């Protein structure tokens, strides 16, 4: 039960983000992840009919 | 020795070559 | 192009319009060959000449004697002639650390003479050359500030006074010059 | 050391700005991703785990993927860890020889693996087609290796392996969400994507009070509730990224430098989870192979028995992940032993990795003595004792939190594995924080 | 903007016009002086060009052009020394010092000659009114 | 596997519907979710020439269209009549098996073989040729090749810097037909307030582009640790901004409407703004020769607003890296001189907080921007600037790049405190409207950029702060660092 005690002590000693920082971080992460995923999805989609036609 | 545009041109040539080989092999059977 | 004279051994540019670098190099080659004509030894030495230095000192003394006679008009001409001779008829390959100090010492006396006589612009230009060629001491900044204020350049006057104070701040004349230039500038604005 | 004259991309002499780096990252990613859809020409042992972990798919030019590069790098990393190569930083020629040896062994490894797969694969034994097919794979692996070297030299935001893995994870998450494909099983054509089928049923069925309850649960195909769980866990793990410990530090060789040294919670998230996943995949592989080859034996039955395929009543049965709450309430001791195993595994893996990779508190203390930096409000002879009281506990708690998030995602049944999501988030947050500490658009 | 080809032109003209022999040595000393001056200039300009390059405000081609010029100047100087040796037997141990002095001396000579032209620029720029004797007449 | 396409319009309508909704919705929600006085921006447009106006003039529907197309598709869906698993795709049938079987594939082959590599190559060639400062590469090469073989004999004037500028390469792409001599002659015609005649649309463009080139020259000159050419650069930039030739009495010729043939001939003792304002109000009109009250008011109102600086307190600061601190008092050409003693000394001091200690320049980053300049002959509109450069005093070489400050408070110039005039000479500091807390004090900080010497003693420095759009009074002071350890 000492391990969770030290964990709680460490989290109380850490720094939790505020709103103005949390919103900026979430905006950046969301836009980056979406920009990667949408490209992946579109390139996986477009190549179905072409790979069908040429093959 | 090699610049980034060289690598990009190599990749584009490779891809276009494979696609052209597919389309020629397909049209060969369709025409004859 | 270029034409070669026979008897004068002087290379002259026969073209109509030539750049400045070509002219300077041609003049340098002319002076070099003119000195090599007189210098007879095949292995010439950087050792300075003697008779030329003696003539230079003789002309310098002849000019300085006019100050003892209080002849303030011909002494300047004599010193100018001595400087011209020491600059012209001295071979270029002579030692640097012996041709520089003589020129500096004579030019300082010439600056003092020209400033006392009443010519100013020539004094300012001589001071600027002497200060740019590698000699920075409070014996120059005072006279430069004096000439600048005399021919009415105030911002540069304060600038040079401050640079001068930035090397030997314990002087008693730089501070008076700073006060006077500050007053003149406050009048020039106000 | 030997003579080597082989192609390689050159690094820039000056630092490249943010935009010329971002555009190159994007275009390199687009090329690598198009290289993954086009099928081979010579076509006329399914390993789902290895092809999902190594960013590879069968039937395309990218069937090999980054596996030879990563295995060569791992081999040389292990050889350097065992102090056999005795690489010394006092010389640059040795480093050049090592980095060129990496490539000259990677190429022959690609050749060997490709020969193996063409000799054993399901393509067929029946020579010009064979040389064409081996040349195709050779050229594709060469191009992907050049792309890796380029993005690693500095023209790109980071390495290539992590970026490609995050790309595959995000692509799979979106494809499981907005899938346009349909299936017809008695009832009719139904969309395989959550939002697509949701809106389709909202539009054409016109019976809302039933359409909502039918589309929200969807016990057979992915639904919107799983999407809600995924976005919730995403926001949670993103909020969990800012947790860090900050101690004040100052310099002594040069005075007037006051600063703060951060100690985060997600120290080495990436390695332990993929290592443990590889081990579980290998164990499942070997257990299935032995159960197929041998009908029954004492040790064969004890290691694992497969049933309805899934393992049952065996050591491999315990290590398998839980599907839903039904299996959880069915056998509590199984859930207990599985949870303890998955937590202890990530804990010990984090510990051995922080001990091997050279990020030990003694190493940090020695590095501080090198830089001369000292704690702001503490003495010099106590810095190592202070790192001993912070680093191990932080690493252990981070590993435990990663394990807890993974088991929670697996029990909730999200669209993708929690390990994949956390890897994607931490690797993209690395890029974000690098751009922040550097400063750019 | 160089005095290298001038020596070759003088040599070619000597090949036909039968000019005196000391003019050749004069042109050679001129070429040597120019070479030593450019060598010193490059040696003293290297660090600041390097800083402007590492700052990222000059491009990439000029850096290599500079590095090439570094060795081109040395090659030219070596060829000039070889030509000097060919010109006179046992005349290399003194030529270096003679060149080292004439460079500085003619540098000072040019700086001093510039003042006659420099004097009227200030007149034109400040709109002074100076009569003879160099005094001010308001 | 092997899919089957929708040939009866059964699935792709909903596909396009959701694909449009998922991009429309964010747009709709984003749409529904959503100091420094300048008096020249109004007076400038009245005195500019008409041809310059002609030159300066010469050189959301997605939401609604998406909503309406979504409505059309929704109505089309509503109008339709609508154990092994059969895989199927949502794309229609004629996109893959109709008469357009080669169209799609050739379009994709084009988009992969032409548009991508060609565009990448063009963008690479466009962003690889430019230097970080914002100028071409050939221009920087020319500037450095001109500063390298530069004798100390030639005195830098305006003409030499113009002769360097007419060699720029960005002037060739604009007009590949002209020659450097034409560019030099054009710039001469601009500075002397002369008319080009036919090439006005070229002269205006080259003058408008001259700014970035002069900034590049200034930066490289400061790079070579050569001061005189930097000073010449700033002076020529003043000249080109104001459209006036550089002479002794220029501070009074920078005015809007003054006649040279009258001013130079009548008087020869008026050289600057203060000496000008010392005269009476009618005497100013009499000497300047415009004799028009409606026009004299404008020239007085523009001559009473160009800012002259003054030092109040400047000293070193020694953090891990030293940085100089300046305390200037921005004033106009009319306010009399106020002593330093009456300053309450409160605004001069700096509050010591952790945020201020971490980045002291944060406080300077707060002050407002500078207004629009008064450039009736510059083509565009320019903001004022202040270029500060530091120099040593032992040899006289610049030792860092010029830090170009931009933010400053010109509040002390406003027409509110017109009672504070110099022509009253009645000890106006003891007035009822005088508030020692009302006079604002700007602040400029220059990072020293070089490590402190390890020796112990006196070391002199010199900082210059020249204006870049007017011909006002500048700063030139010498401060010394007394390292003691």
């Amino acid at each position: 039960v000492e391990f969770v005690r030290e964990g709680t002590q460490f989290l109380a000693k850490c720094k939790k983000p505020d709103l103005k920082e949390y919103t900026k971080i979430v905006k950046a992460v969301g836009i980056g992840f979406i920009a990667v995923g949408i490209i992946g999805y579109a390139i996986k989609l477009i190549h179905i009919p072409i790979r069908y036609v040429i093959v | 020795r090699v610049d980034p545009l060289v690598v990009l041109f190599l990749a584009v040539g490779f891809i276009f070559s494979v696609v052209a080989l597919h389309v020629i092999s397909k049209v060969a059977g369709k025409l004859f | 192009t270029l034409e070669y004279n026979a008897n004068s051994k002087l290379i002259t540019a026969s073209d109509a319009v030539v750049a400045l670098s070509t002219e300077t190099n041609i003049d340098q080659i002319n002076v070099l060959t003119t000195s090599l004509i007189g210098e007879t030894n095949p292995n010439f030495t950087p050792q300075p000449n003697e008779a030329l230095s003696k003539m230079i000192k003789g002309l310098f003394e002849s000019g300085m004697k006019n100050l003892q006679q209080k002849k303030l008009n011909e002494a300047l001409k004599n010193v100018s002639l001595a400087i011209e001779m020491a600059q012209r008829k001295r071979a270029p390959w002579e030692a640097f650390a012996i041709q520089l100090p003589e020129l500096h010492f004579m030019l300082r006396s010439k600056i003092d003479l020209c400033l006392i006589l009443g010519k100013h612009l020539e004094a300012l230009q001589d001071l600027d050359f002497l200060l740019g060629t590698g000699l920075i001491q409070p014996d120059v900044f005072v006279r430069k500030a004096d000439c600048l204020l005399k021919l009415r350049q105030w911002e540069e006057a304060r600038a040079t006074c401050e640079r001068g104070l930035a090397l030997a701040p314990e002087d008693m004349k730089l501070r008076a010059l700073l006060i006077e230039t500050a007053r003149n500038l406050a009048e020039y604005n106000g | 050391p030997f003579e080597s004259f082989l192609p390689e991309v050159i690094a820039p002499e000056r630092k490249v700005p943010y935009n010329q780096k971002l555009i190159w990252t994007g275009v390199s990613l687009l090329i690598f991703l198009i290289l993954g859809q086009i099928p081979l020409y010579g076509i006329v042992d399914p390993l789902y785990w290895l092809r999902a972990m190594l960013a590879s798919n069968r039937g395309t030019l990218l069937e090999l993927g980054v596996s030879p590069i990563i295995t060569s790098s791992m081999i040389f990393q292990f050889l350097q860890g065992t102090q056999l190569l005795q690489i010394r930083p006092e010389s640059k020629q040795d480093r050049e020889l090592f980095q060129i040896a990496q490539k000259v062994c990677a190429i022959i490894l690609i050749l060997g693996q490709a020969l193996v797969v063409v000799m054993t694969g399901n393509y067929g034994a029946p020579l010009p087609i064979c040389l064409l097919l081996i040349f195709q794979l050779m050229f594709a692996s060469l191009i992907v290796m050049l792309l890796d070297e380029l993005l690693s030299k500095g023209y790109g935001l980071g390495s290539g392996i992590s970026l490609f893995t995050a790309t595959n994870i995000a692509e799979q998450i979106f494809w499981r969400a907005f899938a346009p494909t349909t299936v017809n099983s008695g009832r009719g054509k139904e969309f395989e994507g959550a939002v697509i089928a949701f809106f389709h049923l909202l539009a054409v069925r016109k019976d809302k009070k039933r359409a909502l309850v039918e589309a929200f649960y969807r016990t057979n195909l992915p639904n919107m509730f799983q999407v809600l769980m995924t976005v919730a866990i995403f926001l949670f793990v993103l909020y969990l990224q800012g947790f860090r410990y900050e101690l004040p530090i100052r310099s002594t060789k040069v005075r007037g430098q006051i600063g703060i040294y951060p100690i985060k919670l997600f120290y080495t998230s990436n390695t332990p989870i993929m290592l443990q996943s590889a081990l579980t995949s290998n164990i499942f592989l070997i257990s299935q192979i032995l159960f197929q080859k041998y009908p029954t034996n004492p040790l064969i039955r004890l290691i694992g028995v497969w049933g309805i395929q899934m393992a049952l009543s065996g050591l491999a049965y315990y290590i398998q992940p839980l599907m839903s709450l039904s299996e959880a309430l069915l056998d509590p001791i199984k859930t207990i032993v599985y949870i303890t195993f998955v937590l202890g595994s990530c804990a010990v893996f984090s510990k051995t990795w922080i001990e091997i990779s050279g990020t030990s508190p003694r190493d940090i203390a020695k590095q501080f003595k090198d830089q001369g930096m000292v704690i702001n409000g503490k003495r010099e002879t106590s810095i190592y004792r202070e790192l001993k009281k912070i680093i191990p506990t932080a690493a252990a708690f981070g590993g435990a939190t990663i394990g807890a998030l993974s088991v929670g995602s697996d029990l909730l049944g999200t669209l993708g594995s929690g390990a994949s999501i956390l890897m994607a988030t931490t690797t993209i947050y690395g890029y974000y924080e690098a751009a922040a500490k550097e400063g750019g658009f | 903007n160089d005095a290298h080809d001038l020596y070759f032109q003088i040599k070619e003209m000597s090949e036909n016009e039968k000019i005196h022999e000391k003019v050749l040595k004069a042109a050679l000393l001129n070429r040597g002086a120019e070479s030593v001056r450019r060598s010193l200039k490059l040696k003293e300009l290297a660090p600041q060009i390097n800083l402007l390059y590492k700052n990222g405000s000059i491009g990439e081609d000029y850096w290599k052009r500079f590095e090439t010029e570094v060795k081109l100047i040395e090659l030219e100087f070596k060829d000039t020394l070889q030509e000097a040796e060919r010109l006179q037997p046992g005349w290399v141990q003194l030529f270096v010092m003679v060149c080292k002095e004439i460079c500085f001396n003619q540098a000072l000579s040019r700086r001093y000659q510039s003042i006659l032209k420099r004097k009227e620029v200030c007149i034109k720029e400040w709109e002074l009114k100076i009569n003879n004797d160099g005094r001010l007449v308001n | 596997t092997n899919y089957e396409y929708d040939e009866a319009s059964e699935t792709w309508p909903s596909f396009i519907l959701t694909g449009l909704l998922m991009v429309v919705g964010p747009m709709t929600l984003l749409q529904i979710y959503q100091f420094n006085e300048e008096v020249f921006k109004n007076l400038n447009e009245e005195y500019t020439s008409d041809e310059i106006k002609q030159f300066r003039r010469k050189f959301n529907i997605i939401i609604i269209v998406g909503w309406i197309l979504v409505a059309i598709l929704l109505q089309r869906i509503n109008s339709n009549d609508a154990q092994s698993t059969s895989h199927g795709i949502a794309l229609p049938r004629f996109l893959v098996d109709g008469s357009a079987s080669p169209l799609l594939v050739v379009c994709y082959v084009a988009l992969l073989g032409l548009i991508l590599p060609y565009f990448v190559s063009r963008w690479w060639a466009r962003t690889q040729s430019y230097t970080k400062k914002g100028i071409h590469n050939v221009t920087a090469s020319n500037f450095v090749s001109n500063l390298v073989n530069y004798k100390p004999s030639e005195i830098v004037t305006t003409d030499l810097i113009l002769h360097w500028l007419s060699f720029a390469h960005e002037f060739k792409q604009f007009f590949p037909d002209l020659q450097p001599t034409d560019f030099e002659k054009l710039l001469q015609d601009h500075i002397n307030r002369r008319d080009s005649g036919k090439l006005n649309n070229a002269k205006f463009r080259i003058v408008a582009k001259c700014h970035s080139l002069l900034h590049g020259l200034l930066d490289i000159a400061c790079g070579f640790r050569n001061l005189d050419i930097a000073l010449g650069a700033i002076n020529t930039f003043k000249c080109i901004v104001q459209a006036v030739p550089l002479t002794p009495n220029c501070q009074i010729l920078q005015l809007p409407n003054v006649d040279k043939e009258h001013f130079i001939t009548k008087t020869g003792d008026i050289h600057t703004l203060g000496k000008l304002f010392t005269l009476e109000d009618a005497k100013i009109g009499e000497v300047l020769g415009i004799k028009d009250q409606a026009k004299l008011n404008e020239t007085l109102r523009v001559a009473s607003h160009i800012p002259n600086l003054k030092i109040i307190k400047a000293d070193f600061l020694v953090p891990g890296r030293p940085y100089i601190s300046l305390k200037v008092l921005v004033r106009s050409a009319k306010q009399p001189l106020i002593p330093t003693s009456l300053i309450p000394e409160e605004n001069l001091t700096e509050p010591q907080d952790s945020e201020s200690q971490r980045d002291p320049f944060a406080m300077m980053s707060k002050q407002p921007l500078v207004p629009y300049s008064f450039a009736p002959f510059f083509p565009t509109k320019r903001r004022g600037s202040w270029c500060c450069l530091v120099s040593s005093q032992k040899d006289g070489k610049i030792l860092q790049t010029p830090i170009i400050i931009e933010k400053l408070s010109y509040k002390n110039l406003n027409d509110d405190k017109d009672f504070f005039d110099k022509r009253i000479k009645m000890d106006l500091t003891k007035h009822e409207k005088f508030d020692i807390n009302d006079w604002e004090i700007g602040t400029i900080k220059i990072p020293l950029g070089q490590p402190a010497p390890e020796t112990v003693g006196d070391f002199f420095f010199r900082v210059i702060v020249k204006s870049t759009d007017y011909f006002t009074t500048d700063l030139d002071i010498t401060m010394n660092m007394k390292v003691r350890d």
